[PDB]
RNA sequence: AGGUCUCGUA
RNA sequence: CCCAUGAACGAGGAAUUCCCAGUAAGUGCGGGUCAUAAGCUUGCGUUGAUUAAGUCCCUGCCCUUUGUACACACCGCCCGU
RNA sequence: GCGCAAGACGGACCAGAGCGAAAGCAUUUGCCAAGAAUGUUUUCAUUAAUCAAGAACGAAAGUCGGAGGUUCGAAGACGAUCAGAUACCGUCGUAGUUCCGACCAUAAACGAUGCCGACCGGCGAUGCGGCGGCGUUAUUCCCAUGACCCGCCGGGCAGCUUCCGGGAAACCAAAGUCUUUGGGUUCCGGGGGGAGUAUGGUUGCAAAGCUGAAACUUAAAGGAAUUUGGCGAAGGGCACCACC
């Protein structure tokens, strides 16, 4: 695992993360 | 580590360089890194060089030369055996190959 | 089923007076069916055949246009519309370690002829220097590129095309920018490498007539 | 269906453009000024094979074809013009100019003139393809 | 073709090394005993010495490599 | 007056 | 050992083996195996010439340079669901 | 083969050559403004170097509003390779690639080397300006100027060699003048993951940008260079158990 796509994936997850948290909180 | 004392290029106060594209590839390479190679040809080689003299409507005539300058990247230079590897003091000779033919 | 080569014509194209040889070669054309003309097929040709089938004896690397204007019966006639240089001859004239000085003049003759002629020059070495580079300042260059120019706006507007294609046979205006350019940087050759003609003027048929003898 | 003049006198010419790629060779005879042509032949008519279209016998026998139809009809001498793929992508003619060439010169005829028509551009769009090129 | 040529008689005066993909082939420098001007590479096939006498069918076509 | 001018070989 | 019955075999596909001077091969004779014992092997004799004085194309082996995140060493090492 | 229309673009000339603070910059010509270096027996006389706050510029990709959409081409549609490919490959192909604005402020933005100043070896080249000197050339004479050659001076991108010196080495006239350790001044590193994560602030329509931990877990993770190891790397040699 690079690092390139591993940051890719974090970048996505904290999108998820901030979408849910704004759809909810 | 590094290899070369220079970034394997000629580009040493600059800081950019016109993009070529590769003639055996399509790959987009900077232009003093992509290697360079300057052909002279005829029209013909040996077969029907005599079909053209002996057998033409003029004499005394010189055959046409076609002319064309290559650019190859790195991997396709090596691919069609252009250049090749050499030894770690063998890779400072800047001497151009010889030419005798 | 059917060759359409039976219903087929064959004409001779001719060349103007100012040249030496007159014929060029046969073309063939579909006769007359209908009403379509037979000469409607035979007005614009142009013709890329080199200077040394044209002329007795010159430089063999150069071309010219020839566009045809009037048929008068089984004999076509021609005029001037170009000139052109040996591709192979210009890719050998560009070479390493010189500047190419290049320049387009729009200048019209006497008559309604406009042309955009181009220029080619090189620089060179000299036989006592070492310098492998030999390059020019760029005001140099910018002074050699306005005397060509002006040499060849010169030799343009003061006569009619006529005989300046006749000069056009040797390099004379190339001759006269290599000599007019000794001061700024000496260049050895100076080529007109593309001629193209814009305008004419309305046709006309008295210098046609008078054009081929 | 013959030359209009005599067979004796002079050699009547016509110009041949050749142009070859790397997947074919075409061969085509036409009048000097260039509209009007006489056949056109070419190695996809002759090898019914895609991969071998372009060859040295397709061009060899596309050659002979077509000189043969010259001769049949009545022109003699022949102003030859190669011309590669040109555009952008490569200026090297095809396998097929060398033997179509030799072919028909070797058939009979006459050849004058050579001359490079390629369509070597000043500067071109973008070539086909990605930053990285065609990687196979 | 319509060229009809005599069969000429060559001079081997020198053999080069021999050529080929297995050496089957070597090159030599013929030399014509009635025109002693003119040098040219031919390959022939078999044993030769440097003295013996060819029978070049055509004068003009200098042998080239492999392909 | 005579008729393949001299030495080596991509 | 003697008599008689007389098939395939009409010079052999893909593929593949050995070899260059008294040589393969044709030919026969010994020793070992043996109370019965040579279609095997090892030697021995006899007749006998061509194909080349080379190469790295194929099948393999061996050195130099080059690259390495591998040292039980690519049957290595190692990333993710 | 001849003409027309539209968009992008500036080959060969093009170089270990030039300019710009960096990103970056190529068809001719016209206009406007700026700058380094060389020359100076002109002018002011400490006006100086680096920098918390703050400020301009900032490749392509990224978003918003217009005009154009030639070519290439994310997503998508299709066909073969494949055991399996929604990958390598081939044909179409929207957004974008182009310009005018409004935004983000990100790279292997690398010389992976901050700036100013002094000193310590040599040798040829190249680009600028100045200076001295034979000789050819713009035809033969006289001068000024270009072009050529022989040197010198200053700044600039670089080149070659070496027991100046240094470093773990690769290598470096700087990566030197450093235990015989102090020229001036900014940013920044403290074993490897967690982690450039959550959180709080802050800027942005958004994408995301700056600041930025802890809990748990490991004795290794790493830098340079040799001998065998292997290559679907290159180049050589030999063998009738290889070939012709
Ligand atoms: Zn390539």
């Amino acid at each position: 695992m690079r690092a390139k796509w591993r940051k890719k994936r974090m970048r996505r997850l904290k999108r998820k993360r901030r979408k849910m948290r704004q759809r909810s909180k | 580590t590094k290899k070369r004392r220079n970034n394997g290029r000629a580009k040493k106060g600059r800081g950019h360089v016109q993009p070529i594209r590769c003639t055996n590839c399509a790959r987009c390479v900077p232009k003093d890194k992509a290697i360079k190679k300057f052909v002279i040809r005829n029209i013909v080689e040996a077969a029907a060089v005599r079909d053209i003299s002996e057998a033409s409507v003029f004499d005394a005539y010189v055959l046409p030369k076609l002319y064309v300058k290559l650019h190859y990247c790195v991997s396709c230079a090596i691919h069609s055996k252009v250049v090749r590897n050499r030894s770690r003091e063998a890779r400072k000779d800047r001497t151009p190959p010889p030419r005798f033919r | 089923v059917v060759d359409p080569f039976s219903k087929k014509d064959w004409y001779d194209v001719k060349a103007p007076a100012m040249f030496n040889i007159r014929n060029i070669g046969k073309t063939l054309v579909t006769r007359t069916q209908g009403t379509k003309i037979a000469s409607d097929g035979l007005k614009g040709r142009v013709f890329e055949v080199s200077l040394a089938d044209l002329q007795n004896d010159e430089v063999a690397f150069r071309k010219f246009k020839l566009i045809t204007e009037d048929v008068q019966g089984k004999n076509c006639l021609t005029n001037f519309h170009g000139m052109d240089l040996t591709r192979d001859k210009m890719c050998s004239m560009v070479k390493k370690w010189q500047t190419m000085i290049e320049a387009h003049v729009d200048v019209k003759t006497t008559d309604g002829y406009l042309l955009r002629l181009f220029c080619v020059g090189f620089t060179k070495k000299r036989n006592n220097q070492i310098r492998k580079t030999s390059y020019a300042q760029h005001q140099q260059v910018r002074q050699i590129r306005k005397k060509m120019m002006e040499i060849m706006t010169r030799e343009v507007q003061t006569n009619d095309l006529k005989e300046v294609v006749n000069k056009l046979i040797p390099d004379s205006i190339g001759k006269d920018i290599e000599k007019a350019c000794q001061s700024i940087y000496p260049l050895h050759d100076v080529f007109v490498r593309k001629v193209k003609m814009l305008k004419k003027p309305k046709f006309e048929l008295g210098k046609l007539m008078e054009l081929h003898g | 269906s013959l030359g209009p003049q005599v067979a004796e006198g002079e050699n009547v010419f016509g110009v041949c453009h050749i142009f070859a790629s790397f997947n074919d060779t075409f061969v085509h005879v036409t009048d000097l000024s260039g509209k009007e042509t006489i056949c056109r032949v070419t190695g996809g008519m002759k090898v019914k094979a895609d991969r071998d279209e372009s060859s040295p016998y397709a061009a060899m026998l596309a050659a002979q074809d077509v000189a043969q139809r010259c001769k049949e009809l009545g022109i003699t001498a022949l102003h030859i013009k190669l011309r590669a793929t040109g555009g952008n992508r490569t200026k090297t003619p095809g396998p097929g100019a060398q033997s179509a060439l030799r072919a028909l010169a070797r058939s009979g005829m006459k050849i004058g003139r050579i001359e490079d028509v390629t369509p070597i551009p000043s500067d071109s769009t973008r070539r086909k393809g990605g930053r990285r090129g065609r990687r196979l | 073709t319509s060229r009809v040529q005599p069969i000429k008689l060559a001079r081997v005066t020198k053999v080069l090394g021999r050529t080929g993909s297995q050496g089957q082939c070597t090159q030599v420098r013929v030399e014509f005993m009635d025109d002693t001007s003119r040098s040219i590479i031919r390959n022939v096939k078999g044993p030769v010495r440097e003295g013996d006498v060819l029978t070049l069918l055509e004068s003009e076509r200098e042998a080239r490599r492999l392909r």
